[PDB]
């Protein structure tokens, strides 16, 4: 659980800088386009910066089903 | 009220080296998409493109000069040579007559021009310093070198203009030539849109924004405008060329007359940098302006139709809105299934295709129509060409930055 | 025929962040050329450039969007913001009014646009594969994205057009805007030329063809148009911007009137890809057509004058031939000594500069005139600015591919 929480903290930090928003609004239930002011372009660039910051590689099809920040964190968790 | 006619045409693409072979293959519903071989794409998420595999630059250029021109310029020289020859304008030395030369210009279009050249020289400078930058780099990459090389090859000294409006550049290049002749700045204009960007960073640029079909296992099924299973465009290369001529001067010359220019429209979305305006509103306005200028009955529409989700959807909505209803939309087809979407060259290629469709009473089909999209409910001439005579044709182009261009040509 | 006025202006270059500070420094004969700092040029044969060191992108766009725009576009947003505000046209939200938005377009110009961005992502792709190509690469680099970002920023939805005719792009962007208004495709046009290419492959490209001055020790003496010691241009970055409006529409809304558009000319040499036509023959024809169109007495010429051996010579020859003799040529100056030659942006910067010279009766000088060139024997307003009232000004631009553009504005 603690490992998952630290991963979530790192993901939230990365999402904040990219979309230029406080860590306040990036909650697990926050939607990128509705709740964080990001468009598809912003999203694909956020997904990239997470693959570089965490050394992971999300396959194309997973990134397709990403609506809320929780989705991103849970994918990074399956890892 | 200077009237303007098309007196020569040329085109090269992944289905042919001239407009006869290419249009035949396109009307038959063949497909030129194949696995990429012009660079190593084995580690890429997109490995398919409309590559032209039978093109020999040494057939259009002195072999020593090939190194001087990006591939897009080489394709432009192929297409413009065909159209110039086709026009009957050239003298015994394949140059414009000297007493016509000052009043014949060139309008060229491309989205980025020599991207592979910039990528190559960028890597050279980064790895071995600026001494490894080739001196031919700049004059082989600039978009306007299409007009540079062609004006020199044909000796045409009129206005030398170049449009860089992304995927609408080919159509805007036609429109700038039309405007130039309308305002008496020239009596004839060579128009050419040309693009060749099948290179690592070009493919990488469009895959990075998820705009390209990743149907790598079936290249010939990847490009499928308006189909429900579309999933992004397929990048194509090519060039189309037209000779435009003021009407009285064409008749005096004994020129052949493929078509008469009828109208155009241009607009911007002012919305998003890659996505179209809601309901294709900018497309609607450009189409409306062209139709109200032309004052003719359009019997065929060559759609922009890139095989992306957004474009094909919002283009269909804007079409339905501008003609009034689905039933009032003329037959519509996108030929990007056959040759890929060719970016800055698409509008020039597709004006040639549209006009040939008019000339021959054959409307080429939108291929790979396997699953109807409920949101894409027009008549797309599915899978097979339709034998039907038409008296005017309309061609649409839209580009990143929300820039739209439309042209209509009428029978003559 | 519709009459066209300039109602708003802006510009940013190596001597100022707005048109007021910039022109003053230019008329004083200061020089913004510096030692290159935007990249490590220590190993380069050319280590000077007209860099802007006080420009902050986060003043013209919010920090989240800075990454989405090449530097030339950031500079264009700065200059157009000034011009759009100067024009008084913006509403309470700093947007074009909705009832006017469909009829106001943008005409943008650049020679290559986001070169540094192509260069960077090309290297990313070569070192780490295509997945490292940033999603914002393409729309940060395409030349027409000037009109893309500017049209979204100000909500202008008219014709969205882009010229890419090398070092004449900024002048052709003015002319395409004029053509569009003349033919009633718009009532107003935002015009902007913008270029920022001070990067390794940019400097190396022009060095490898020996186009640039290598007087690295004295950046302030390097650029010396028409001087006998000129030895190549010095690359500058900047953007210039104009608002054009049909004359009656400007009057009705109570517009400031800087100038009226008077005449233009466009031609191609069809001679050589980099060298000018012998005797500046193509330049002569463009200049004559603009003068025959304007039908006014030109009191001042802002020359292209890039401080290269062949350009400055052949431009001087063409000026004498068009005005008949060296005694009949109006006072001429190039301001490229002050801010460097800004390539695609030059035509736009030099139209703003020229109109301001007229507005103020202050003709800026060609700096670094130390040794007369016997073959460049015009009045180049040497070193010191000249107090003189003029009623019309003419600006020249020529580009690789032999493409020429000339504009004439006259006093309101
Ligand atoms: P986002 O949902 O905006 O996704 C970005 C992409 C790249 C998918 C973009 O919106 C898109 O599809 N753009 C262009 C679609 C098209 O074919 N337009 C015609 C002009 S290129
Ligand atoms: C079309 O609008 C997509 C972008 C234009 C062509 C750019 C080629 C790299
Ligand atoms: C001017 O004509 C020289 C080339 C300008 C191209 C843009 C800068 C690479």
């Amino acid at each position: 659980m603690g490992y998952l929480m630290a991963l979530f903290e790192d993901i939230q930090a990365v999402i904040a800088e990219q979309l230029n928003v406080d860590a306040a609004q990036v909650t697990p239930e926050a939607e990128f386009v509705k709740d964080l002011g990001a468009d598809s372009l912003d999203v694909v660039e956020l997904i990239m910066a997470l693959e570089e910051k965490f050394g992971i590689e999300i396959p194309d099809e997973q990134a397709e089903k990403i609506v809320n920040v929780g989705d991103v964190v849970k994918y990074i968790e399956d890892n | 009220m200077r009237r303007i006619v098309v007196t020569g045409m040329g085109m090269i693409n992944s289905l042919g080296l001239n407009k006869e072979d290419s249009f035949l293959a396109i009307a038959k519903g063949e497909c030129g998409i194949k696995h990429i071989e012009s660079f190593d794409a084995s580690a890429f998420p997109v490995r398919i493109a409309g590559e032209i595999t039978d093109f020999d630059p040494t057939e259009v250029m002195n072999p020593k000069d090939v190194k001087k021109a990006g591939r897009f310029i080489q394709l432009a020289l192929k297409a413009t040579r065909e159209a110039m020859k086709d026009s009957g304008i050239l003298d015994a030395h394949n140059r414009c007559p000297e007493e016509l030369a000052n009043r014949m210009g060139v309008s060229s279009g491309s989205g980025i021009g020599g991207l592979g050249n910039i990528e190559a020289n960028s890597i050279f400078c980064f790895e071995k310093g600026p001494r490894k930058v080739n001196p031919f780099f700049i004059t082989s990459a600039l978009v306007n070198m299409i007009g540079g090389f062609t004006s020199i090859e044909f000796g045409i000294k009129g206005p030398n203009l170049s449009s860089v409006t992304a995927c609408a550049a080919g159509t805007h290049a036609i429109i700038e030539a039309v405007k130039t002749i309308l305002l008496n700045g020239a009596d004839r204009m060579l128009v050419v849109g040309a693009e060749s960007t099948i290179c690592p960073v070009g493919i990488g640029g469009f895959a990075s924004i998820k705009a390209l079909s990743t149907r790598n296992d079936e290249p010939k099924k990847a490009s499928r405008p308006f189909d429900k299973d579309r999933n992004g465009f397929v990048m194509g290369e090519g060039a189309g060329a037209l000779v435009l001529e003021e009407y009285e001067s064409a008749k005096k010359r004994g020129a052949k007359i493929y078509a008469e220019f009828a109208g155009y429209g241009e607009s911007g979305d002012a919305n998003h940098i890659t996505a179209p305006a809601p309901e294709g509103e900018g497309a609607f306005r450009a189409m409306k302006m062209a139709l109200e200028m032309a004052k003719v009955e359009v019997g065929y529409v060559n759609a922009h139709g890139t095989s992306t989700h957004y474009n094909d959807l919002y283009e269909s909505i804007a079409l339905k809105n501008v003609f009034g209803s689905k039933e009032k939309v003329p037959p519509v087809s996108s030929t990007a299934g056959q040759i890929g979407h060719c970016l800055g060259a698409a509008g020039a290629l597709e004006a040639v295709i549209s006009i040939m469709a008019m000339n021959q009473g054959i409307l080429p089909p939108t291929i790979n129509q396997e699953t109807p999209d409920p949101e894409c409910d027009l008549d797309y001439i599915p899978n097979a060409a339709r034998e039907k005579q038409v008296d005017a044709v309309m061609s649409n182009s839209f580009g990143f930055g929300g820039t739209n261009g439309v042209v209509i040509f009428k029978k003559a």
